[PDB]
């Protein structure tokens, strides 16, 4: 059994006035662009790769529980930091 | 025992026998080792028998 | 309490070793030349005054039931 | 059998002592420290008898 | 100078010193002292005075005080209205079986005003109030400071230690009681609860009448999460903090933060206390909190100004009484309660860690002066609230009063004798409640069973438990409790012993501290601000927050510099400083357990070759172990003092240069064998033994026989025994010097041979020497004494007279020619079972007898007859019977390591083995008892007991020696003429042919044990019966019969022998037959004479059936039938 | 990352509470108290670190160089003073998921430095 | 039903009474009492509590120790022994004697 407890390494809240300005400088989320307070939540890449999951599997995880409530927005497999940032949709 | 000493003569292990003798550690180690089983043979009794 | 007339294991006599015993350790005498100048070879009898604890003098020191 | 156990000792405090996969770093120290200790009680059992 | 390689003398000295200034029953004696000086002054003083009106009115009133103080104790006297009163001797009190007290005098002034403004005070000098159960060789004792001397002229015995209370001519001995410390926080996380950390402070006033007030302080175990909530005494629910906060007066925010966070910059701490924080959000002002915990209240008030009263009431004198209990100290309690959240959420983040409950540190001891002191404080409110009563039954009429029949002497003096003569330690309606096991009958068998059982502590948590935390011996009872020393029952590690030199403290007053401390550099809670709390360091003085200082360093060397000059602070009082989290701690209250210790400055002692040279010429010098202590040399150490301080075990082998480990010791120990208790300090080499070998030995040297005492032939007691030719062991501990064993010793040093002879030792058994019993070998003399006293009705009046057979109705077949006319047998007569020893008959409304018989197959001789009156002025009658013990086979015999065994069977001296010499071994046990024993130890004591017994010298078996080994001993042993390893080439006692193996043979110390086995056999053939239900009796003494359990029961069924269980339970028990009817199966009546059988409510009296029963079985029914149930048996 | 604080009214001394002024779209810290408003600098609420990589260097203090019952070793000095003698110990904090790390404290006062090796 | 002498035996000058004995005692005195008081006064106030400890009484016959209720006790404050305690678990009667 695996909660998400056990792959992410520390969770912050931020109030982005814009999801366009990206209060955390991360051009995954330029390149990738309706609430303005959002979530952003770092994994580690340790439990990541040892329990071999992905951001999608995780994303699609979050909208089919709690539906169309909330978009997740991940950072893809390729920088050394894993992001996925989460708004509330209205 | 210094602090943080996890050395074989700190936690327990007794290097002597009973003809050398038990250093007063050892020997109080060897007390509170047999106080264990001393305790478990009257303890056991009320939970078995029933 | 008092010096037993007899040996327990060996037998002999050391009911009359006391006090010449006493005497001699009232003296430059030590335990072991006391012992062999009483005559006890026997470790059995040697004991029977060396461990003795003499109580009779300390049970004296409380007044008779009578007078 | 100390001299091991020291080193094993050294080898935690260092950092250089790698936990073995399903145990945390606690219990396989202790787990080494057991190891050793035990098998110099059976050594030297085992020369007695001899 | 340093002295070295003279250890091994030196610290015996001084341990001969400190047992020579301290005895063995200091903690005792002390806290007894202690009570009836201060504590009973403080108890009789603090209570309020009572001032009382009449019934509001008398047509369409004034009071009085009544305060008293200034107490007066004197020493024990003894006669009423018969003679002029006379000092009670204790040996006086044991055989006339009084109560050894003393009389506790007050001096009241009741000052009454009634009208026109005139006050007259009228003040009535030592009035007495009852009279105090007295310790023996107590201050106020009669036996204080007694030389030898006088003390064998009052028949008392020199080397007795006391401690003890003579309660109806009874030793009586106050076990002491362990109990958490108090005013200390404690962090727990109990398992399966709705919260998972849990803060708790039980906490005391100087002894006040209030109880321990616990207050939790708790934080919730999972929206929002991690709430902190309070449990409350007097309050039904939990209390969020800030709301407790706010009703002390705290209206801000900001302000409850700066108690509970010391330190601002730190937001994880914030993090996990916002939780809390938005909580509470709703209540803003002091009065709306107060009315939130008057309606969580026990006593929910109506209106709104009636909870804020009672949550008032309970903020100011439930809630944390140490901090102080005056009208501000909202300031001080805040502080404190902050500093208990603060605690809570430094084991959440796991700053710190969860304080354990076994620690001994955290643990006090309730000796005989605070157990006293809570007992009689109890007793004084009940005595002062009869005598408010009997002011108000005389002030409604309001006519006059009479303070000398107001006060009721009886209630003091009979709530104290009642309790310690009986255990159970509260108001006797409450006999139930209160907890027992305390006040033991002193056990009087032998010197080291009596040392024992006044040195012992007591867990009071329940017996029979599955939890084996507590029984476990923790790491923290190093030097302060025996380890090997306990009850092998359901008491293992619940009851344990007192250490050698382990002493209790008594209690001070910490105010001396204090005005010490407020001079330096510290500063009190109300002078700073919580903006420089978190950098300087916290202090406490018997766990309330004194102050704050800015320094810890040269305040903890100042605090231990005084200490060991005893200018300000007394050497009980310990400073524990906490390094890494900054508290600094001061412990003054008493039940601390200490020990003393060696101080060491850089790596050398301060213990010299001058203080040993002028403490060895002591007696003349006087340089004893109080100037020893003032010479700064030493301190007592606690086991908080000992958590932050290092210890070396020997000065000469880890003070030196070498591969360093350490080099940076504090103290050291004065000798490790002071660890061990007084039982197993009799033990010859015990770390060379298995340990449960030496919690058996010290379980049985309460159990061997000897000169329990000196002056036995005064002490008429029962179930005493003596041996014949005590010895002192030929290889002893330096430890025995010091417990007077080689004065009062139980045991003889006998010459045993580990072999197989014949079989009879074969599991765990012996043999003896028939020739050596003959000779005087264990022999010993069993002393039971019968009392009895005469008295009870109008005429039914009981006489001591010899019964005459015309004359008195009941009689034995016993023959009463043995009793004199008086009733009694003269010392010096043969005696046996069911014969006669007091003859005492009651008048019959001729007359019936009560004679008191010897109890069944005794079989002794009368040794004293003692007559003399009881305190009701009847007489009183005590006979005390011989009875010699020849050691017989079956008789318990046991050695000094925990190897017991019964007698299988005595030979002669011919029949014996025996050596080159004529030596024959006095003793032969089956060396199949060492290997799975290892009591390596029995090996080499039956090594250095030979080599003793040939040198000369007393052989030494000091455990940690560390000068002595068996290769030391087998070289010694080598040079008398013996094979170094003590084998010897003993001869078969039938054949004559040596045996082919070699015997290992030597002197080795045996004891032989209370349990005898003619104490033990007994037999039943259709004896007597019990009265309920007619099955056999229960017991030896009421000739009773063997209980077939439960068990034995299913091992007949398994058996398979119906037969046999039906004739164990039926006819071998209680065969019985009852008539029932065959319409209804209810029993019907039965008139067997006149053959009319009727079961009424039927009418039939023809069809009825007789079935065989068992008694119980019938008795059962009848319950059952008086229940209501109907059970019906058809025999169809 | 970094750890939000809690900061307090200047009013009423009491805690503020994050809010959104939806007319500029801004984040703003609200009294419920009072009507005290202020606008905040680090557009962080909370933050929660789930693997709490902790620095145990923070929490050390330099007073315990002085503790009698902690080890000392020369073998590895100071940085700053290079002073030769160091006291070291464990982590001695519960929740120290895989750490027998020893951390090292300067003895010589006033240096009070703080190390890991 | 009142069990018989056998039940509950008396022991002579220790006459001494069983612990059933004293509580079957105060059961005839409180039913005589509650008996003439409802002929005679009828009060029907006195007449509840009256009820109340009756109940109580007989309850704590067969069942001294209840929960939220006062233990029966016999003088010096020692609780009485029902017929449930005598003949509950070990060292009852079926258990301890059978």
């Amino acid at each position: 059994h695996t909660t998400l407890r056990k792959v992410t390494a520390n969770t912050a809240i931020y109030y982005d006035p814009n999801p366009q300005s990206t209060v955390v400088a991360e051009d995954q989320e330029w390149v990738n662009v309706i609430s303005p307070w959002l979530l952003r939540v770092e994994l580690d890449r340790k439990h990541m790769t040892d329990r071999k999951l992905t951001m999608e599997q995780i994303a699609e995880k979050i909208n089919a529980g709690f539906g169309d409530d909330l978009n997740c927005i991940f950072n893809d497999d390729n920088a050394e930091k894993l992001v996925l940032r989460i708004r509330i949709m209205n | 025992f210094i602090k943080d000493d996890y050395g074989p003569e700190s936690r327990g292990f007794v290097e002597n026998s009973y003809l050398a003798g038990l250093t007063p550690t050892e020997f109080f180690f060897h007390a509170m080792g047999g106080r264990e089983g001393l305790i478990d043979t009257a303890v056991k009794t009320a939970e078995t028998g029933y | 309490m008092i010096i037993p007339v007899r040996c327990f294991t060996c037998g002999k006599i050391v009911g009359n070793k006391w006090e010449a015993y006493l005497g001699l350790l009232q003296a430059e005498y030590t335990e072991g030349d006391a012992l062999d100048a009483l005559g006890l070879k026997r470790y059995c009898c040697r004991r029977m005054l060396l461990a003795h604890v003499d109580l009779i003098e300390k049970l004296l020191n409380y007044a008779p039931l009578e007078k | 059998a100390k001299q091991d156990v020291i080193e094993v000792i050294e080898k935690a405090h260092n950092n250089e002592l790698e936990p073995t996969p399903g145990n945390t770093l606690r219990q396989t120290f202790e787990n080494q420290v057991n190891r050793i200790l035990n098998d110099a009680r059976d050594k030297t059992g085992s020369s007695a008898q001899k | 100078e340093i002295t070295p390689d003279l250890w091994q003398e030196a610290c015996w000295i001084v341990i001969s010193s400190y047992f020579d200034e301290k005895g063995l029953v200091r903690q005792q004696l002390d806290s007894f002292d202690e009570f009836i000086q201060m504590s009973v002054q403080r108890i009789v003083e603090d209570a309020p005075p009572i001032d009382l009106q009449a019934e509001a009115q008398h047509a369409s009133p004034p009071r009085y005080l009544l305060k008293f103080e200034q107490i007066y104790l004197s020493k024990p006297t003894h006669w009423e209205r018969d003679g002029a009163p006379s000092p009670m001797m204790p040996n006086e009190a044991r055989l006339r079986n009084l109560t050894y007290s003393a009389p506790l005098y007050v001096d009241i002034t009741k000052t009454v005003i009634k009208e026109g403004e005139e006050q007259l005070q009228t003040q009535h000098q030592k009035t007495f109030i009852g009279k105090i159960p007295i310790m023996l060789r107590s201050t106020y004792c009669l036996l204080n400071g007694l030389t030898d001397r006088d003390l064998c002229e009052l028949n008392e015995c020199p080397l007795d230690p006391g401690g003890y209370f003579i309660i109806n001519g009874s030793e009586k001995v106050l076990i002491a009681q362990e109990k958490m410390a108090t005013n200390t926080v404690y962090v727990f996380a109990k398992k399966d609860s709705k919260y998972a950390y849990t803060g708790e402070c039980r906490s005391c006033l100087e002894n006040s009448s209030r109880p321990t007030s616990t207050i939790w302080v708790s934080m919730l175990a999972r929206a929002i999460g991690q709430r902190i909530v309070a449990t409350l005494p007097y309050i039904k629910q939990e209390v969020p903090i800030i709301i407790v906060f706010r009703a002390l007066g705290f209206v801000s925010d900001r302000d409850i933060l700066e108690h509970i966070i010391y330190d601002f910059e730190d937001p994880e701490m914030m993090e996990m206390v916002k939780p809390s924080l938005d909580e509470a959000f709703v209540i803003q002002e002091q009065n709306v909190a107060l009315n939130f915990i008057g309606s969580r209240g026990a006593k929910p008030g109506v209106t709104k100004e009636k909870r804020i009263k009672y949550a008032k009431e309970v903020l100011q004198k439930e809630m944390l009484p140490h901090v102080g209990v005056s009208d501000f100290c909202e300031t001080k309690k805040a502080y404190f309660l902050g500093y208990m959240v603060h605690r809570l959420l430094l084991a959440a983040l796991g700053r710190r860690e969860l304080d354990d409950r076994d620690h001994y540190g955290n643990k006090r001891l309730d000796l005989a002066g605070p157990l006293l002191a809570f007992l009689f404080r109890g007793m004084f409110k009940n005595l002062l609230k009869e005598v408010r009563i009997y002011a108000q039954k005389f002030i409604d009429r309001g006519k006059d009063f009479n303070l000398e029949l107001a006060i009721k002497t009886r209630i003091i003096s009979d709530g104290l004798k009642y309790s310690l003569a009986t255990g159970n330690w509260g108001d006797q309606k409450k006999a139930h409640q209160a907890r027992a096991g305390v006040s033991q009958v002193l056990n009087r068998l032998t010197f080291a069973s009596t040392l024992s059982h006044l040195r012992r502590l007591n867990s009071p948590i329940g017996r029979d438990g599955k939890l084996a935390k507590p029984r476990q011996l923790h790491n923290t009872l190093w030097g302060m409790v025996c380890p090997a020393e306990t009850p092998e029952g359901h008491a293992v590690g619940l009851v344990k012993n007192l250490a050698l030199m382990a002493y209790i403290s008594v209690g001070s007053q910490p105010s001396p501290i204090l005005e010490f401390l407020e001079e330096w550099s510290m500063e009190n809670l109300e002078e700073i601000s919580p903006a420089a709390i978190a950098d300087a360091t916290k202090i406490f003085v018997n766990g309330c927050w004194v102050g704050i200082h800015k320094d810890p360093e040269q305040l903890m060397n100042t605090l231990r510099k005084l200490r060991r000059q005893m200018d300000i602070i007394v050497s009980e009082v310990s400073m524990i400083r906490d390094i890494r989290e900054r508290e600094i701690r001061i412990y003054t209250d008493a039940g601390r357990i200490c020990r003393p210790l060696l101080i060491v400055e850089k790596q050398k002692l301060l213990l010299k070759k001058r203080h040993i040279d002028q403490l060895k010429e002591r007696e003349y010098n006087n340089y004893s172990w109080q100037d020893l202590v003032a010479s700064g040399v030493v301190e007592y150490i606690d086991t908080l003092e000992e958590e932050t301080v290092m210890l070396a075990m020997t000065p000469d082998d880890l003070q030196e240069k070498e591969v360093a480990y350490c080099s940076t010791y504090t103290h050291c120990e004065i000798h490790p064998s002071m660890i061990l208790g007084v039982c197993a300090s009799i033990i010859p080499f015990p770390d060379h033994n298995q340990s449960p070998r030496n919690t058996y030995q010290s379980a049985m040297g309460k159990q061997a026989m000897g000169v329990y005492i000196t002056n036995f032939h005064v002490r008429m007691d029962t179930l005493a025994h003596v041996l014949y030719y005590p010895q002192k062991p030929l290889v002893t501990t330096r430890s025995m010097e010091y417990l007077r064993f080689r004065e009062l010793p139980a045991g003889i040093n006998s010459i045993v041979a580990i072999a197989s002879y014949t079989g009879y030792n074969q599991e765990d058994s012996v043999i003896m020497n028939r020739s050596a019993v003959d000779r005087g070998f264990f022999r010993s003399v069993f002393y039971r004494s019968y009392k009895e006293q005469e008295s009870k009705g109008f005429d039914q009046e009981e006489v001591f007279e010899k019964p005459t057979r015309e004359t008195c109705q009941g009689m034995r077949h016993a023959i009463y020619d043995k009793l004199d006319d008086d009733g009694l047998i003269a010392p010096g007569v043969r005696v046996s079972g069911d014969d006669v020893i007091i003859g005492k008959t009651v008048t019959l409304p001729t007359k019936r007898d009560c004679s008191t018989f010897l109890r069944t197959s005794e079989t002794g001789i009368v040794d004293q007859v003692m007559v003399t009156l009881n305190q009701e002025g009847y007489k009183f009658c005590k006979i005390r019977v011989r009875s010699v013990r020849i050691p017989q086979i079956g008789d318990k015999f046991a050695s000094r390591h925990g190897q017991k065994g019964t007698c299988g069977i005595q030979y002669r001296q011919e029949d014996m083995p025996f050596t080159c010499e004529g030596i024959t071994p006095d003793i032969i046990i089956n060396p199949h008892a060492i290997p799975s024993r290892m009591t390596i130890g029995h090996l080499i004591e039956c090594l250095q007991g030979k080599v003793s017994a040939n040198k000369g010298e007393i052989g030494d078996a000091t455990p940690f020696n560390d000068a002595v080994n068996v290769q030391k001993i087998s070289n010694l042993l080598s040079d008398y003429g013996y094979h170094l390893r003590g084998n010897e080439v003993l001869y078969n006692g039938f054949t004559g042919r040596k045996i082919t193996s070699q015997i290992f043979i030597g002197p080795t110390y045996y004891q032989r044990l209370k349990h005898m086995v003619d104490d033990k056999i007994h037999s039943r053939a259709r004896g007597p019966i019990q009265i309920l239900n007619r099955q056999p009796m229960e017991g030896r003494s009421r000739d009773g019969g063997l209980r077939f359990g439960e068990m034995e029961r299913d091992c007949q069924i398994a058996h398979g022998a119906a037969q046999f269980l039906r004739e164990r339970l039926f006819e071998a028990s209680d065969p019985y037959q009852v008539h029932v009817c065959n319409l209804c199966g209810i029993m019907a009546i039965a008139n067997t004479r006149t053959h009319t059988y009727e079961c009424r409510g039927c009418r039939n009296k023809t069809q009825i059936s007789l079935v065989r029963m068992p008694y119980a079985c019938k008795l059962l029914f009848q319950e059952l039938m008086s229940m209501s149930i109907a059970p019906r048996m058809m025999s169809v | 990352p970094g750890f939000v604080g809690i900061r307090f009214c200047q009013e009423c001394n009491n805690m503020l509470y994050p809010k959104e002024d939806k007319e500029n779209r801004i984040l703003l810290y609200a009294c419920r108290n009072c009507d005290y408003q202020q606008e905040a600098d680090n557009s962080c609420i909370y933050v929660n670190k789930i693997t709490h990589e902790v620095d145990e260097l923070t929490q050390i203090i330099a007073d315990v160089s002085q503790d009698p019952t902690l080890p000392r070793t020369e073998d590895h000095p100071c940085q700053k003073c290079g002073h030769k003698e160091a006291v070291f110990f464990q982590s001695h904090s519960a929740r120290a998921e895989d750490a027998m790390r020893l951390y090292y404290v300067c003895t010589a006062p006033h240096c009070g430095h703080r190390w890991t090796e | 039903p009142v069990p018989p002498l056998s039940v509950r035996p008396a022991v002579v000058m220790q006459r001494n009474q069983d612990d059933l004995t004293h509580k079957l005692a105060d059961i005839v005195k409180i039913n005589n009492q509650l008996r003439r008081n409802e002929q005679n006064g009828a009060a029907a106030h006195v007449i509840a509590e009256d009820v109340k400890l009756l109940q109580f009484h007989v309850a704590t016959m067969v069942d001294n120790e209840l929960p939220g209720l006062p233990r029966a006790m016999q003088k010096s404050g020692r609780p009485l022994k029902s017929l449930k305690q005598r003949l509950k678990g070990k060292e009852g009667r079926v258990r301890g004697n059978l």
